[PDB]
C-alpha cells in the first residue's frame, strides 16, 4: 500500500516537471525550425531571377497588355492570375 | 490499480526521457 503510494508519488512528480521540460524543449525545437525555413524560403526566392520593369502603353484585352521595357522595346504580354 | 498505476509511470517516464533524448538530438542537427 504504502510502497506503491510512495514509488507513485516520486514518478508523478518526476515525470510532471519531465514532461514540462519536454514542452519546453519542443516550443524551442519549433521556433528553430521556423528561423531555419525562414533562411531557406530565402534562399529559394532569392534563387529566382528579377523581374523586367515596363510602362503599360494601355490594356489591349482582359488577358493582354502593351507594355514597353526600356531599352527592349514594347511587347504585348499575358497577366498573372492574381 | 496500484501497481498498474506505477507500471504506466514507468512506462511513460522512460517515453519521455526518449522524447527529451530526441530534441535534444534535433536541437543540434537544427543548429547546424
Amino acid at each position: 500500500r504504502q510502497y506503491y503510494l510512495s514509488k507513485i508519488e516520486e514518478l508523478q512528480l518526476i515525470v510532471n516537471d519531465k514532461s514540462q521540460n519536454l514542452r519546453r524543449l519542443q516550443a524551442q525545437r519549433n521556433e528553430l525550425n521556423a528561423k531555419v525555413r525562414l533562411l531557406r524560403e530565402e534562399l529559394q526566392l532569392l534563387q529566382e531571377q528579377g523581374s523586367y520593369v515596363g510602362e503599360v502603353v494601355r490594356a489591349m484585352d482582359k488577358k493582354k497588355v502593351l507594355v514597353k521595357v526600356h531599352p527592349e522595346g514594347k511587347f504585348v504580354v499575358d497577366v498573372d492570375k492574381n | 490499480d496500484l501497481y498498474s498505476r506505477y507500471k504506466k509511470l514507468q512506462q511513460e517516464l522512460e517515453f519521455l526521457e526518449v522524447q527529451e533524448e530526441y530534441i535534444k538530438d534535433e536541437q543540434k542537427n537544427l543548429k547546424k
